[PDB]
RNA sequence: CAGUAACGGCGAGUGAACAGGGAAGAGCCCAGCGCCGAAUCCCCGCCCCGCGGCGGGGCGCGGGAAAUGUGGCGUACGGAAG
RNA sequence: GGCGCGCCGGGCCCGGGUCUUCCCGGAGUCGGGUUGCUUGGGAAUGCAGCCCAAAGCGGGUGGUAAACUCCAUCUAAGGCU
RNA sequence: CUAACACGUGCGCGAGUCGGGGGCUACGAAAGCCGCCGUGGCGCAAUGAAGGUGAAGGCCGGCGGCGCGCCGCCGGCCGAG
């Protein structure tokens, strides 16, 4: 029985919802248990990244977001080969790898190398057995100053390049961008038909000549 | 019940107006009295004590 | 606080504020939004009109992601880029005209609703309406397309 | 080597070399009991692709189940009800008929635990499966640390929690769009998930 | 003219230097090897063929081919894996002309 | 995302996912294709040690399993050999 | 009990880059037809019974049935965490 | 009592607004803090089944176009009933 004005509206209380319902009276006790969890994890690797690995450089998918950057799951092999890291030597040193990913680019693959040779330039890595040292190895004086690092290591920052304020060209000023839009709209709608129909009258005029 | 809605959240400008009100009223004479504490030796009531 | 509550008042008062004739029966038209063609049809019909009956093509795998193209006005337009940057616009003696990046600022498309203020601009964009870039235009200033 | 020649060899079953060795076997075998132990498999090749390896503690059973949908078990007609559950004889049943020869076997030695199962032959009244187990106690595996995973108390009775590759296709599991409606680890948790009230503390 | 990137237009989307990578190891699944070529011609002079693939081979042989490949659709599913057993089947009569010829 | 796309005497009602932000974060192993004199495994007997999670070593012309395939390399990120 | 050190004894004698030559895959299963259940999944999302039942530049997916035709994308029908 | 909605009221901010999810530091499971944690919600734009499109104009000078005295395109001016 509605009354005189309002939204008609579909409550999706008709099952029996009050047997399953999830109370979050410990939402504190977890916002303490995960940080006691973590806290532990973090001295329980005691000059490791507390963060956990380093994660590459990726793009988003899917029109929407492909302008930002992300933190991806691990640094492609492609790029690993190319910056010299072995696949079974990063995931030892710090490094993420996953095989999934592809690497359609140039760019980003540049970057993902720039970011680990960057990495590989910044960790400290301590001799596996401390007495003597290697020759893939750190300094002995530099081993006193490592120090866990709080939050993501080298953390993705989305910057953006500023152009500074060109004089306007007389050939920029006659491009019709709607009607350049609108024609691109139109052809790209257009262009299988348009080669059908080039193609029926190529026949048909093989069949003029003929 | 237990899921009887407990807590209220407050807007964090409407949390800070309240603590800079009563901050702003714990430097008045007249409106610690009215709260109760008995006061009237104090040197002065907005009351700064030495660091150590 | 039912200290404040209409039911504080209703004690004493033997139907509660429901009536004697009519009593405050379970259900008396059914549950829900029910009867909607048959016994509610005039309220369905005085109050939320179409709401019967099927129209336009179903799509199914509908992404919202697909169809993303935030829009912002020229009257906004500035309000992208600060302050300084047409201050010194207005400044300049040259012509340089300030370059506005509006996919930067998070709007795909320029539409053209306002005034835009008399000083010349780059603005790219990823897609423009025709009445926006020919304000631009108007003003004097490019429309640069960006993928 | 020679797997791959019986593995083509058993792919072309519509062939008369085949034919006649599946005619035959199902003879002997509609001829033998329900559930008896086989000493060897009758897929030396297929036995390995699921498991199987010769080595002392693996055990194959061969058993048959009855061919057939299922019918709804119910006096005379009378599913008292609505008339969409008046349905008897044309019902189907969840899981298939190998997830149920692998939980018979597995039900018949509560001590081992089924691997895996694969098909051996078939008539129009009857399947016959061969189950392959492992006797989880035994020092040929509990000393093998590639195969000691099953002899963990976790992994008990895998064929009547549905956790073997029979028993798996029916719990609509999988990566995809296909497989939206068991998201989370079940069909069952997929609707646990969706059908509660996240009711926080602020709100 | 100005060509400036469109996010609309036959040749959409934002300019990007393509690489050239090696393809992937898990793309050559089924790319049929000369080993699995000689056990699969010998499995078949072993066994022979299906039934209905030699009643297939048996329509062809009176050149009606339409009803074959409704034949062949109406047994194994899909019209390309009809077409596909199709000029298979048309392989082996071929096969078995020019043997019985020679 | 979303009470959305969708489903529904399209009536009542039902109703996900992708993307993004977080919690956490870890990857791997066979069968096959092969190559190594079965190079592999179980049990009992004797001796030494330890033995209230029956294990480590040595000796058995002592018994079995296994070529109807055990172990070592090796698995889609390719791999093996020279 | 844990993180710490020393000793005996036992196992293991192990890696990378370039070039050349070889090798590579899970079948009454995928899929198709039909029937029933289930799903938001709609000319059939998933599951199952029966019948047909494969292929190897193959197979699946690419949310409207189908034919031609290019692209993109993973590698099922085995297993652990 | 919980959830959704509607309107009226009081409070903070205001074309913005909100940390509710996460994180950092007895009472306190509170309280504070984040801002390259504004992802996200609502709002700032509507309309169309959809492809889509997407929210003032006016004036001057030149160039029966002539049997747009009405401008196609530019330079200047006023400017948002
Ligand atoms: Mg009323
Ligand atoms: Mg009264
Ligand atoms: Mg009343
Ligand atoms: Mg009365
Ligand atoms: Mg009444
Ligand atoms: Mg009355
Ligand atoms: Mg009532
Ligand atoms: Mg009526
Ligand atoms: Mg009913
Ligand atoms: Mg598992
Ligand atoms: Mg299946
Ligand atoms: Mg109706
Ligand atoms: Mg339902
Ligand atoms: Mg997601
Ligand atoms: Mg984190
Ligand atoms: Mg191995
Ligand atoms: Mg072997
Ligand atoms: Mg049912
Ligand atoms: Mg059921
Ligand atoms: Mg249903
Ligand atoms: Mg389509
Ligand atoms: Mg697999
Ligand atoms: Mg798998
Ligand atoms: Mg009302
Ligand atoms: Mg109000
Ligand atoms: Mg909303």
């Amino acid at each position: 029985a509605p009354s005189r004005n309002g939204m008609i509206l579909k409550p999706h209380f008709h099952k029996d919802w009050q047997r399953r319902v999830a109370t979050w009276f410990n939402q504190p006790a977890r916002k303490i248990r995960r940080r006691k969890a973590r806290q532990a994890r973090a001295r329980r690797i005691a000059p490791r990244p507390a963060a956990g690995p380093i994660r590459p450089i990726v793009r988003c998918p899917t029109v929407r977001y492909h302008t930002k950057v992300r933190a991806g799951r691990g640094f492609s092999l492609e790029e690993l080969r190319v910056a010299g890291i072995h696949k079974k030597v990063a995931r030892t040193i710090g490094i993420s790898v996953d095989p999934r990913r592809r690497n359609k680019s140039t760019e980003s693959l540049q970057a993902n190398v720039q970011r680990l040779k960057e990495y590989r330039s910044k960790l400290v890595l301590f001799p596996r057995k401390p007495s003597a040292p290697k020759k893939g190895d750190s300094s002995a004086e530099e081993l006193k100053l490592a120090t866990q690092l709080t939050g993501p290591v080298m953390p993705i920052r989305n910057v953006f390049k500023k152009e500074k304020a060109r004089v306007i060209t007389e050939e920029e000023k006659n491009f019709k961008a709607f009607a350049s839009l609108r024609m691109a709209r139109a052809n790209a709608r257009l262009f299988g038909i348009r080669a059908k129909r080039a193609k029926e009258a190529a026949e048909q005029d093989v069949e003029k000549k003929k | 019940k237990t899921w009887r809605r407990w807590h209220r959240r407050v807007n964090t400008t409407q949390k800070r107006y309240a603590i800079c009100s009563a901050l702003a009223a714990s430097a008045l004479p007249a409106l610690v009295m009215s709260k109760g504490h008995r006061i009237e030796e104090v040197p002065e009531l907005p009351l700064v004590v030495e660091d150590k | 606080p039912s200290r404040l509550r209409k039911t504080r008042k209703l004690r004493g008062h033997v139907s509660h504020g429901h009536g004697r004739i009519g009593k405050h029966r379970k259900h008396p038209g059914g549950r829900g939004n029910a009867g909607g063609m048959h016994h509610h049809r005039i309220n369905f019909d005085k109050y939320h009109p179409g709401y019967f009956g099927k129209v336009g093509m179903r799509h199914y795998h509908l992404k919202r992601n697909q169809s993303f193209c935030p829009t912002v006005n020229l009257d906004k337009l500035w309000t992208l880029v600060s302050e300084q940057t047409r201050v010194n616009a207005a400044k300049n003696k040259t012509g340089a005209a300030p370059i506005i990046d509006v996919v930067r600022s998070g709007y795909y498309k320029v539409l053209g609703k306002g005034k835009l203020p008399k000083q010349p601009v780059i603005v790219k964009a990823k897609f423009f309406s025709r009445r926006a870039e020919e304000k631009i235009k108007g003003v004097g200033g490019a429309c640069v397309l960006v993928a | 080597g020679a797997y791959k020649y019986i593995q083509e060899l058993w792919r072309k079953k519509q062939s008369d070399v085949m034919r006649f060795l599946l005619r035959v076997r199902c003879w002997q075998y509609r001829q033998l009991s329900a559930l008896h132990r086989a000493p060897r498999p009758t897929r030396p090749d297929k036995a390995r692709r699921l498991g199987y390896k010769a080595k002392q503690g693996y055990v194959i059973y061969r058993i048959r189940v009855r061919r057939g949908g299922r019918k709804r078990p119910v006096p005379k007609g009378a599913t008292y009800g609505k008339p969409v559950h008046h349905g008897v004889n044309q019902l189907k049943f969840a899981r298939s008929l190998q997830s149920v020869a692998e939980e018979r076997a597995g039900r018949h030695c509560g001590a081992l635990r089924v691997l895996n199962s694969y098909w051996v032959g078939e008539d129009s009244t009857y399947k016959f499966f061969e189950v392959i187990l492992i006797d989880p106690f035994h020092k040929a595996i509990r000393r093998n640390p590639d195969t000691q995973w099953i002899t963990k108390p976790v992994h008990k009775h895998r064929e009547m929690r549905g956790l073997t590759s029979a028993g798996r296709k029916s719990r609509g599991l999988g990566k995809g769009h296909k497989f939206h409606h068991t998201i989370g680890g079940s069909r069952r948790a997929a609707w646990r998930r969706r059908n509660t009230l996240q009711l926080h503390r602020y709100r | 003219a100005l060509r400036y990137p469109m996010a609309v237009g036959l040749n959409k989307g934002h300019k990007v230097t393509k690489n050239v990578s090696k393809p992937r190891h898990s793309r050559r699944r089924g790319r049929l090897t000369k080993h699995t070529k000689f056990v699969r011609d010998m499995i078949r002079e072993v066994c022979g063929f299906a039934p209905y693939e030699r009643r297939a081979m048996e329509l062809l042989k009176v050149s009606k081919d339409k009803r074959a490949l409704k034949f062949i659709k109406k047994r194994v599913g899909t019209h390309i894996r009809a077409k596909r057993k199709r000029e298979e089947l048309s392989s082996v009569l071929a096969a078995m002309r020019k043997a019985a010829a020679k």
